[PDB]
């Protein structure tokens, strides 16, 4: 049974949330 | 004075003791016609800004991928858009 | 006969044979000055470097480039 | 649909966009003067 | 020399033989000349010669064979 | 001045390319940063960590997403003997029609990577069965990654930020992570295999959803709160049991029966759950051996101050070595990272023999490519925990703090331990090489028979300790004495079975060949080590260079003076090391992959045979196995091996590429890049643009630095290529 | 006259030195209150080569 | 093998191999063997100069086999 | 030597031209200037490449590096004998006497010299880098 | 620029600086020694590293000492 297209957009949309938080640790890290 | 007889010293003509020449440069104020000159004025009227430019191209660059991935891709025929479209081969040990 | 794997190779030859011509000749008109070490007629032809100053002066001997030349020489 | 869709776009995005938008952002801070 | 071709063996190992011989050859030349250029060169009755010129555009000859090194490797 | 080496005003200032190299090497030396203290050094470093653990997990997320995708793990779940697993899908633009057409492999409608990082078996031995299980699994580690990203954000704000004594305190770190990080996750593991794996390998499926309903066993916790806890062990799995299948399925969950389960080849899940169970005790009793805050436990510095040696043979003992340790972050991290590198020579050891995955030992390619993996990963590892020891030794080492322990006394008789370790190196090195020349010359000479073929009698005999019957032996489990009956009651049988068996490799034969080739390994060991310690000890200064530790862990040389000192830094100790660890890790892997081969393809003979001679290995093993490999590609199309012939070249491209950067040295490149310069500047029509950073040379460490990464990528590249290519054209 | 007599042979304690816990002859000793007055010579040359160089007088043994 | 070995001369330098000296001397000194001409590591120019030797030594010696040992099977 | 000898418009060296001079660098950033007293005319080897004819009397000499011009000077003085000075010459148009930076070349002691970068002690009494630690420090050396 | 150090083992036997190619090192009067001079290094930003200065100091161990350190033109002898 292949993956649903709502599964793989959710899964995509929860690693841009953990992709924009691994730029604000980047950020603070730089400082 | 730079120009004496064997001297090429001068704190006053510093730019020929360094070497700092425009060998090929002209300084002449048209070259072109003046209406053509207007025509390509209008045509980068709003690109004559750097971070202009750099969004055009940011732009261009999700439009053209994404165009790309939707339709330009296909539109080329590229083998990997077309299909395998032939029977299957197995590995050793039977693994398909 | 002379197909286009013969031009091929003979190209290879010819980049090769420039390559160690290069060193070559670096090594024999950079063999008693350069810009990195204006005094190097008075270091011999056989030196091992200058010291790691001006970022490092490792194989600048004209020596040297005979090594790397030789290298290139026998690839 | 995903499947169809995803890989023609993410390949490009990835390995062409992603790669060019960073080393020019990179180049430009880099170059970028202490002042 | 009589039955010299149909001898694949020694034809070829006359010419692997020779090729090297003449890469040495070329390579101690080289070192010869860098040996020269440090020891046995004087400016003074090299003023304005073929030699001295070259010394004096150095820098034109390796950037172009360098260039030329490049461009044949790529392509 | 420019703004990237934004923790370095030196390198800020530098106007040449030097500065950007620099700056990228630099960034992660975060010691030797302008105005950086100890706290934000502690601070940054933990929250470097969490980064890279959410890379970690971003990274396994991404292998379960791609595999639940793009994959085939269902339908390799139902014949995982006849289905090459999926890896991802390949959308390669450069493709042409052949490649789109060959790549096509196990049952995709996309060109696919099989998988050979053994993924599939690992992940149906714990019970996941479906691209759904997969998918919830990579959506939950996405969400761990987030919250350690957020949590590395947290941490790094003043009010939450630690100051330094919270990472100088060693006992609370220790117990907490022996006990909770080891102990109570080994028990969670256990619950996990019990209530999920263990079922599903018994046709059952327990996900969340009937979780709470099934029970992992037929009698609840009434046997395990009465203490009859042999309930657990009362019905094994049957011999003729189908894993994810009921036939032969048994119900005991937690077990010791040894040896493999018959269908799979690999170990018993009961076996691995009872395990890890017992771990889980083992390290949360080891956990509350330190003293935190509660008035009991033991205190590290006293231990240490404590043992020392009467007679006074080791000097002033351990004392003083507690505040080393701790203050020493080169010390702590050169100290994990030998443990973790021996860690993972272990998993690489015990993974073929002892294959914990269902289906795992019958997908050869993954064997030998997990082999190789852990093996070149812990030669890696073992080279950076010595670097890093070197690097303590300079910046971190205390003389007078240190003053009669043991590691003063190491750098009292430290020539002792170097020359012993060349004097071992040239011993190993003088007789394996020259009884493999002796053997070349006899097999060259068409007398075989004279060759020196020394039987490893000692190998062969632990062998015969621990149960293999093959050469006669017969001493401690072989033989019938107390050891044997002990063992005879729960583990012995299931063992003797798997390790007489001349399908696995749980204990191989052991031939004349498989001698040469150990003390070859020791070679590489002994020598590899001979390097990295002669480094760390003289990394502080030598006879050539007496203050060394003045100069940095990494510089240049010391100028032509003196003799020459070229590679005197204890960075070039490691630079020079890790040829030689190359060398012996691709020695050990040689050994594996041709001993491997010769046992799959059914005729061990081979191996037993063209060991013993270094011809034998270039021809029957490396010019035999290549065959299929460089024939990916040639003028009569292509086939699936083409991108591993590819990398083969590729890697030997980067080998080659690599000599270039470790033969010639820095000065002939520097004068020919002040002829670029002037061409450059001299250049009509080039000289509008100009150069921000002057172009130089790369500086010498740079570029010993960047031959040696390009000698091991080729390396790695090159091996993978072959390790792959060959296991697969053979055996899928 | 301070320091070893000339002819003696005295050994090193200078860590640093090539000739650490080696023994070398004294040439001569320098009495004008100088640092390192004491000359000592070396039948075998370090890596540069040299056979001699200066010790004080704490740096030197006999 | 040769070849390989080149390797070492190439890729190596001279502070380590004398720092190695170093402590095979202080070995020597041990039991008195210690040597009346001092052990020294080859100067930064012998290393190169062994490491092109050796190197150009086993790769045509390889190749000599090679072309040798082929064209005389085949013929 | 009471005051820093000034920098004058004397003639320069005979030469036909080399590549090897000045670059950009000369006007961007600065080029260094050799002046030395020739006892009669002779041939000297450019530090550049080539071979130049020095002039009898006074000669100016504009070279990339100091290193070049230092060079020079020691080729003149241990060959031919001779005396010069060096300046830094910047592009804002302002030279900087440089060699022997004294009026007394630095092989030789000069009174009113002082002792710069000096550590009154054996280079093995530096202390461990590890008692400078997260210290604004270069290393042992500077303490 | 590059760091140079001066030890008081030095003799003033004046090689460092006869050695240095850019005129970094000078002789200074000094008591120390019984030649009554010391070297110095004054013009420390001219240091291009070359370590000649090193390779001439007979002092066992050297009198004079170059670390090497951040990277000016000057240091990297560039031309350019
Ligand atoms: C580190 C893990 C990892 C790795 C190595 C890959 C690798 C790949 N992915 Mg996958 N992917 C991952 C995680 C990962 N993915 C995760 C968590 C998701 C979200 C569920 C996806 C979703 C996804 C989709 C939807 C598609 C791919 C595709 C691809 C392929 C190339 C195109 C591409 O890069 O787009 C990746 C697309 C992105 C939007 C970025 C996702 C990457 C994760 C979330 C971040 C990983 C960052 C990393 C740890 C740190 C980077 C810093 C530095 C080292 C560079 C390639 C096989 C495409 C494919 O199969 O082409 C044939 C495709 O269509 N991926
Ligand atoms: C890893 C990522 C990646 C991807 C996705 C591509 C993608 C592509 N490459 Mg490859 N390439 C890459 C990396 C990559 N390249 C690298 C690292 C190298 C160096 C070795 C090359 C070297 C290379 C060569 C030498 C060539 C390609 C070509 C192509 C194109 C083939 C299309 C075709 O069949 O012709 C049909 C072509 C067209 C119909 C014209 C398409 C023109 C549009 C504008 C391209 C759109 C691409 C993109 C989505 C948008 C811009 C991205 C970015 C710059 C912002 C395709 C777009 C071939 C080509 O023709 O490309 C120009 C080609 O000759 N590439
Ligand atoms: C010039 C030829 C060429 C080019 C350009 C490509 C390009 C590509 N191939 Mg193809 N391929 C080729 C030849 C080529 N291939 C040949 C001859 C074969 C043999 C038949 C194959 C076989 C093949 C297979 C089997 C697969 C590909 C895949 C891919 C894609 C990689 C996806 C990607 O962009 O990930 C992003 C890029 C990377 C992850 C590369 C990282 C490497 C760098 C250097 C590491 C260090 C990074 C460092 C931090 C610096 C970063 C700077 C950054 C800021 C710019 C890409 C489109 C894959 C694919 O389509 O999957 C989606 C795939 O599975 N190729
Ligand atoms: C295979 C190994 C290898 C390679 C590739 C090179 C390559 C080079 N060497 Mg080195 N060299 C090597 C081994 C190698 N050398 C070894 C072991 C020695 C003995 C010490 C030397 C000694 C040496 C000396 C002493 C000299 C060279 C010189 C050169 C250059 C010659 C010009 C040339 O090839 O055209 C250009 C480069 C290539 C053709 C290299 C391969 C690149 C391919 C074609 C890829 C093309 C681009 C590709 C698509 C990537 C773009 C995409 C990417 C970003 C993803 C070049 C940089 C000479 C030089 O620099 O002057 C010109 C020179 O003087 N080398
Ligand atoms: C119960 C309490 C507890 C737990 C769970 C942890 C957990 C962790 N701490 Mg610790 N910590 C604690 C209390 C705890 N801490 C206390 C009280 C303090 C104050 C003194 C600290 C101070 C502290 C610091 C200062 C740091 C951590 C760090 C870490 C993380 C290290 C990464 C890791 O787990 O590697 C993975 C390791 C394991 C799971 C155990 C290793 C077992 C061996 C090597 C492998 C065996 C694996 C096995 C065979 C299965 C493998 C195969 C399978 C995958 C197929 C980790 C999540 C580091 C960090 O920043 O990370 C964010 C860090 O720098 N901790
Ligand atoms: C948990 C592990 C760990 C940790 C925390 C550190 C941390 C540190 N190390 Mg250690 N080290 C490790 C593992 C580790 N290392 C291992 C395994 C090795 C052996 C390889 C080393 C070897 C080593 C040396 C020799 C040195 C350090 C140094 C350092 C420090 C600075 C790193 C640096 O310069 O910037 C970050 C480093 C880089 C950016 C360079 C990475 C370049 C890589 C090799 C390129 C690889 C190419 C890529 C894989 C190819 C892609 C594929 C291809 C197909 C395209 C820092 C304290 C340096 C220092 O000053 O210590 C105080 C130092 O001299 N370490
Ligand atoms: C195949 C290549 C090769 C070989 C044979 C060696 C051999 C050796 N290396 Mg080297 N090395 C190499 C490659 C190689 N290395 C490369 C590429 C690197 C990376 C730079 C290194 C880096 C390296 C370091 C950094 C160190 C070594 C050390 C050693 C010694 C290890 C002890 C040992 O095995 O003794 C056995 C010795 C040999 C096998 C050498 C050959 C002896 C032959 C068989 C005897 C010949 C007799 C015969 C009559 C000769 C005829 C000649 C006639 C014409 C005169 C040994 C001399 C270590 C050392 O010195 O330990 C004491 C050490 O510290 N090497
Ligand atoms: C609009 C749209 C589209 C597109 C979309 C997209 C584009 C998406 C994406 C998404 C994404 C794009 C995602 C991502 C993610 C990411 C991540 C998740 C990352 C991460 C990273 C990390 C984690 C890292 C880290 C680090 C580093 C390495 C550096 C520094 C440090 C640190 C640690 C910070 C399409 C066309 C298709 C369709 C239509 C609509
Ligand atoms: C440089 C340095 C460092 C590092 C070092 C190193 C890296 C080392 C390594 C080491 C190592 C890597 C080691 C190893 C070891 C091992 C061992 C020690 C083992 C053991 C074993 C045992 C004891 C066993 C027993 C047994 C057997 C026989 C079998 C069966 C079981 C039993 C248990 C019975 C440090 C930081 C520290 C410090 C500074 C310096
Ligand atoms: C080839 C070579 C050069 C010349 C190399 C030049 C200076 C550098 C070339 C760099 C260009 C820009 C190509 C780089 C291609 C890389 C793949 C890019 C890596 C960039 C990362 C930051 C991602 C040296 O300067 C050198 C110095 C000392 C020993 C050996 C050598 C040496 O072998
Ligand atoms: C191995 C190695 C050495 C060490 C090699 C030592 C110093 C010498 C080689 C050994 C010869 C064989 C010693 C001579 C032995 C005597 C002639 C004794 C008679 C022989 C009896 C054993 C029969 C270097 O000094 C070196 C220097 C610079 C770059 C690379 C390297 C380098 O790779
Ligand atoms: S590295 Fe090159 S320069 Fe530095 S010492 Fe060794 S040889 Fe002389
Ligand atoms: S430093 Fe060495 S060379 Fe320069 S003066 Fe003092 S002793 Fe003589
Ligand atoms: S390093 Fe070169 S320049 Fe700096 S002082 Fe020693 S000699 Fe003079």
């Amino acid at each position: 049974m292949p993956l649903s297209d709502t599964q793989v957009f959710t899964a995509l949309f929860v690693a841009l949330i953990t992709g924009i938080l691994s730029l604000r640790l980047g950020t603070q890290l730089y400082k | 004075k730079y120009g004496d007889e064997s001297v090429y010293f001068d704190l006053s003509d510093v730019e020929a003791t360094t070497g700092s020449w425009d060998v090929y440069g002209v300084d002449s104020a048209s070259r072109y016609p003046e209406q053509q000159a207007a025509f390509f004025e209008a045509a980068a009227q709003g690109l004559g800004r750097r971070e202009a430019v750099y969004s055009v191209l940011a732009v261009s660059a999700g439009l053209l991928t994404v165009a790309y991935g939707v339709k330009g891709a296909k539109d080329a025929k590229l083998p990997i858009t077309v299909g395998p479209q032939q029977p299957a081969q197995v590995g050793p040990r039977d693994r398909i | 006969s002379l197909g286009t794997s013969d031009f091929m190779v003979h190209h290879i030859h010819a980049f090769t044979i420039h390559v160690t011509v290069l060193i070559l000749l670096k090594g024999v008109l950079f063999a008693r000055s350069s810009r990195l070490i204006p005094d190097k007629a008075n270091l011999g032809f056989r030196f091992p470097c200058d010291g790691p100053g001006r970022g490092g002066t490792c194989q600048v001997s004209a020596w040297d480039h005979v090594f790397l030349g030789l290298f290139w020489m026998y690839n | 649909m995903a499947a169809s869709l995803l890989p023609s776009i993410f390949v490009p995005l990835v390995g062409l966009v992603f790669p060019a938008v960073a080393m020019a952002s990179l180049f430009l801070y880099i170059e970028k003067e202490q002042v | 020399y009589p039955y010299l071709a149909t001898d694949y063996g020694t034809q070829l190992s006359l010419f692997t033989h020779h090729m090297w011989i003449g890469g040495f050859c070329i390579c101690g030349a080289a070192a010869h000349a860098a040996i020269f250029m440090v020891r046995d060169y004087d400016p003074a009755t090299n003023y304005n010669n073929v030699l001295d010129r070259v010394l004096r555009h150095r820098d034109a000859i390796i950037s172009h064979l360098n260039w030329v090194c490049i461009f044949l490797g790529f392509h | 001045a420019t703004k990237f080496p934004k923790f370095s005003q030196g390198l800020a200032s530098d106007p040449t390319t030097r500065r950007i190299w620099f700056g990228i090497a630099t960034a992660h030396d975060f010691e030797t940063h302008d105005g950086m203290t100890e706290e934000k050094l502690y601070q940054k470093i933990f929250a470097s960590h969490f980064g890279q653990l959410a890379i970690i997990f971003l990274w396994t997320s991404g292998n379960l997403f791609h595999v639940a995708w793009q994959g085939n793990f269902e339908k390799w779940g139902e014949d995982p003997l006849h289905v090459r697993p999926i890896a991802h899908t390949i959308w390669d633009p450069h493709f042409g029609q052949p490649a789109v057409e060959a790549f096509t492999r196990g049952g995709a409608s996309a060109p696919v990577n099989i998988a050979y990082s053994g993924v599939y078996q690992w992940w149906y031995t714990i019970g996941m069965r479906t691209n759904v299980d997969l998918y919830n699994g990579s959506l939950f580690l996405l969400f761990v990654a987030g919250l350690f990203l957020f949590a590395g954000w947290l941490h790094l704000q003043p009010t939450f930020a630690p100051a330094v004594s919270w990472f100088k305190n060693a006992e609370s770190r220790l117990n907490h992570h022996l006990s909770g990080l080891f102990g109570v996750s080994s028990l969670a593991w256990t619950g996990h295999l019990v209530h999920v794996a263990i079922p599903a390998s018994r046709g059952e499926t327990v996900r969340w959803d009937n979780f709470l309903t099934t029970l992992p066993h037929p009698a609840g916790l009434a046997p395990f709160f009465t203490g009859q806890w042999a309930v657990y062990a009362q019905n094994p799995d049957t011999a003729g049991h189908i894993f994810g299948t009921s036939e032969g399925a048994g119900t005991a969950i937690l077990t010791f029966l040894g040896g493999f389960h018959p269908q799979t080849q690999s170990l018993w899940l009961t076996d691995m759950a009872h395990h890890h169970l017992a771990i889980a005790v083992v390290f949360i009793i080891a956990g509350h051996q330190y003293r935190t805050n509660f008035g009991i436990g033991h205190s590290m510095k006293e231990i240490l101050e404590a043992h020392t040696a009467p007679s006074g043979r080791l000097g002033a003992g351990h004392t003083g070595l507690f505040d080393t340790v701790n203050n020493s972050l080169h010390f702590q991290l050169g100290l994990a990272l030998a443990s973790v590198g021996v860690l993972c020579s272990l998993t690489a050891q015990h993974m073929y023999s002892m294959p914990p995955y269902a289906f795992l030992a019958q997908d050869f390619t993954t064997q030998a490519a997990l082999y190789s993996h852990h093996q070149y990963i812990a030669g890696f590892i073992m080279c950076g925990a010595f670097a890093h020891g070197a690097i303590f030794f300079i910046r971190d080492y205390d003389p007078e703090a240190n003053k009669g322990n043991v590691l003063a006394r190491m750098l009292e008789h430290k020539e002792a331990i170097i020359s012993h370790l060349s004097w071992v190196s040239l011993f190993l090195g003088f007789h394996t090489l020259g009884l493999y020349v002796h053997n070349d010359v006899m097999q060259a000479f068409g007398t075989p028979e004279k060759q020196i073929l020394i039987e490893p009698v000692f190998a062969q005999w632990i062998q015969a300790a621990q149960g293999k019957a093959l050469y006669g032996f017969d001493i401690l489990l072989s033989g019938d004495n107390a050891a044997t009956a002990a063992g005879n009651s729960i583990y012995l049988p299931g063992w003797l079975a798997g390790i007489n068996s001349s399908t696995n490799s749980l204990f191989l034969p052991i031939g004349p060949g498989d001698f040469l080739v150990h003390h070859a390994i020791a070679l590489g060991l002994h020598t590899t080590t001979l390097i990295l310690v002669k480094g760390a000890l003289d990394a502080r200064g030598s006879k050539l260079m007496p203050d060394k530790k003045d100069f940095g862990y990494s510089f240049p040389c010391d100028g032509p003076g003196r003799g020459g000192t070229c590679d005197i830094s204890a960075w070039d100790a490691f630079y020079l090391a890790v040829f030689w660890e190359l060398n012996t890790v691709s020695w050990t892997v040689f050994y594996f992959h041709w001993k491997h081969l010769a046992l799959w393809q059914g005729n061990s003979a081979q191996f037993d045979e063209s060991s013993t001679y270094i011809m034998g290995w270039l021809r029957d093993y490396l010019w035999l196995n290549s065959s299929q490999l460089i024939n990916g590609y040639n003028p009569f199309g292509m086939n699936s091996l083409s991108v591993w012939a590819w990398m083969f070249l590729f890697g030997h491209l980067i080998y080659a590429t690599g000599f270039m950067f470790l033969i010639s040295w820095r000065g002939y490149w520097q004068e020919l890049i002040e002829t670029l310069v002037w061409a450059h500047e001299r250049t009509p029509l080039a000289n509008f643009v100009k150069w921000n950073d002057k172009p130089v040379a790369l500086s010498i460490v740079q570029a010993r630095l960047v031959g040696l990464t390009h000698f091991a990528v080729g390396f790695v590249l090159t091996y993978a290529a072959f390790v792959i290519a060959s296991t697969s054209g053979k055996f899928g | 006259q301070v320091g070893p007599p000339r002819g003696t042979m005295v050994k090193i304690l200078r860590p640093e030195s090539y000739w650490f816990n080696d023994y070398g002859k004294v040439i001569s000793v320098d009495q004008t209150g100088v640092r390192y007055p004491v000359v000592v010579r070396f039948e075998k040359v370090n890596y540069a080569g040299v056979s001699t160089n200066n010790y004080a007088l704490d740096e030197v043994e006999y | 093998f040769i070849w390989a070995f080149s390797l070492m001369f190439l890729f190596s330098g001279r502070g380590y191999w004398q720092e190695l000296i170093e402590s095979i001397v202080w070995a020597h000194n041990k039991l008195k063997v210690a040597p009346a001409i001092q052990p020294r590591a080859l100067s930064i120019t012998q290393g190169r100069a062994v490491g092109v030797a050796h190197y150009l030594l086993g790769g045509i010696a390889t190749t000599w086999s090679f072309f040798l040992a082929r064209i005389i099977a085949v013929g | 030597w009471t005051a820093p000898k000034l920098d004058p418009n004397t003639p320069s060296p005979i030469f036909g031209g080399s590549t090897g001079g000045l670059l950009r660098k000369a006007q961007v950033e600065e080029f260094y200037v050799l002046t030395w007293e020739a006892k009669k005319e002779a041939i000297f080897e450019m530090p550049t490449g080539g071979a130049a004819i020095m002039r009898k009397g006074p000669n100016l000499l504009k070279l990339a590096r100091k290193e070049q011009c230092l060079a020079l000077l020691n080729t003149f003085r241990s060959k031919m004998k001779l005396d010069g000075c060096i300046y830094r010459v910047f592009p804002s148009g302002e030279v900087q006497y440089l060699h022997p930076k004294d009026g007394v070349y630095p092989e030789k002691v000069n009174k009113g010299r002082v002792g710069a970068n000096q550590n009154m002690r054996s280079i093995g009494k530096n202390t461990n880098p590890a008692k400078i630690k997260f210290q604004g420090k270069l290393g042992p050396f500077e303490v | 620029s590059h760091a140079v150090k001066i030890y008081d083992t030095c003799i003033g036997c004046t090689q460092c600086v006869r050695a240095c190619p850019t005129d970094v090192l000078e002789m200074v009067p000094w008591d120390g020694c019984k030649a009554g001079q010391i070297a110095s290094a004054p013009r420390t930003e001219d240091c291009v590293g070359c370590k000649r200065c090193e390779a001439a100091c007979p002092t066992d161990f050297l009198s004079v000492r170059v670390y090497l350190g951040s990277e000016t033109t000057r240091s990297m002898g560039l031309a350019y």
